[PDB]
């Protein structure tokens, strides 16, 4: 309905925004505490009488290091997702020479599309999430620590100074909830500061499998 | 290269000093202290180590295979 | 004796099964446990793309790149007896039984 809609579209429209910026994309102070109130004046309410559209909300962000890796975030219209909506979003994406998608679909995709969307190359990476999951951000809990992607320097000097394999470093799957979040691919390291009760904080490191 | 591990000697490393050096005096190795009356070979192994009259060195092994060697000598030893 | 036939002496499973295992098999001889999801996502397109013939053992991009990260890591070999290497070697194995 409408009062309902809203707040859910503005949450999921808050955490994906939080979560762009995570990722170290170009998402301002305004976008990033934008109210419901701002929300009702930036884009409509009644999404029943459809003055937000789901295709209306589709935001494109820019990576911080080069304007040349920028990221869709779809919110598709169909409850289920199948292909024929991701082979819509694969050609628009494309167009713009887009690499990189991020689909939030209300209930979740078939399995078919579900491998169709892994099945895509290295030229589309393509991850989804339901919207339920996007209610709260989940790095804001107090348990979850703070996890850092590294660069390949940085586990070079970790493997050098531990004199170290990456098949004896701990693992964290690429289905964890905080590494789809931050959407680590496979093989690379996570730099993760625990706030410990004993130390004040703790850096440990896992390996993304 | 530089020697990266703990200066000091661990309580694991002068158990195993004493006792090499005591199974050697336990052989008749030469006693490079002067014996105050000990027939015990662990109070001759505890007087050598105390006055820094030791040669053996500790390997010790970092668990990808690589070591480091230490002296006695160049470790410092505590009560 | 169960999962294979009796007249033709051959497996009965699908022959990307085989040589998917195959090649992770391989791969984890030498302690590459990165690209076990590798061949497997490469696989993935490969019967995406067309079906794959039985009489050809190598897939023409599963041996290449299997062959790459065996080359590539040679002094793998005694570094393969880790946790990570172990667990998911006993897991293929056994999902394969299964
Ligand atoms: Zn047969």
């Amino acid at each position: 309905d409408d009062e309902e809609e809203t707040y859910r579209l503005w949450k999921i429209r808050k955490t994906i925004m939080q979560l762009c910026h995570d990722r170290g994309y170009l998402v301002t102070q305004d976008e990033l505490d934008q109210t419901l109130e701002e929300f009702k004046a930036q884009f409509g309410d009644k999404p029943s009488e459809g003055r937000p559209r789901r295709t209306d909300l589709t935001v494109l962000v820019a990576h911080n290091d080069d304007p040349t890796d920028q990221m869709f975030v779809f919110f598709p219209e169909e409850p289920k997702v199948g292909i024929k909506t991701i082979k819509v979003y694969c050609q628009r994406m494309q167009e713009e020479n887009i690499t990189r998608a991020l689909i939030v679909v209300q209930q979740g995709m078939t399995p078919s599309a579900k491998q169709s969307l892994v099945d895509m190359a290295p030229k589309y990476i393509l991850e989804q999430f339901l919207q339920q999951e996007l209610l709260i951000n989940i790095t804001e809990h107090e348990l979850v620590p703070e996890h850092v992607v590294m660069t390949k320097e940085e586990v070079t000097e970790l493997l050098a100074r531990y004199k170290l394999r990456e098949n004896q470093l701990p693992r964290i799957q690429a289905g964890d909830p905080v590494a789809r979040y931050f959407g680590i691919k496979r093989g690379q390291v996570v730099k993760i500061i625990r706030p410990s009760e004993t130390a004040g904080r703790y850096i440990t490191y896992r390996l993304v499998q | 290269q530089k020697r990266i591990t703990t200066p000091y000697m661990t309580k694991y490393e002068r158990a195993r000093v004493l006792g090499t050096r005591a199974l050697q005096i336990a052989m008749c190795a030469p006693v490079m202290v002067e014996l105050e009356g000990e027939t015990d070979p662990l109070l001759i192994a505890m007087k050598e180590l105390k006055a820094r009259k030791i040669p053996i060195i500790i390997r010790r092994y970092l668990p990808d295979g690589s070591y480091e060697d230490w002296g006695v000598d160049e470790l410092i030893i505590t009560d | 004796l169960r999962g294979s036939c009796l007249n033709c002496h051959m497996l009965t499973c699908p022959r990307a099964v085989i040589h998917l295992l195959l090649c992770q098999l391989r791969v984890l001889e030498v302690g590459a446990l990165q690209a076990v999801y590798e061949l497997e996502r490469i696989l993935n397109r490969f019967l995406e793309e067309n079906p794959d013939p039985s009489a050809s053992e190598i897939r023409e991009e599963l041996e290449q790149y299997t062959t790459e990260i065996v080359q590539n890591n040679l002094l793998g070999s005694q570094g393969a007896h880790v946790k990570n290497v172990c667990e998911s070697k006993s897991k293929l194995i056994a999902l394969f039984w299964k």
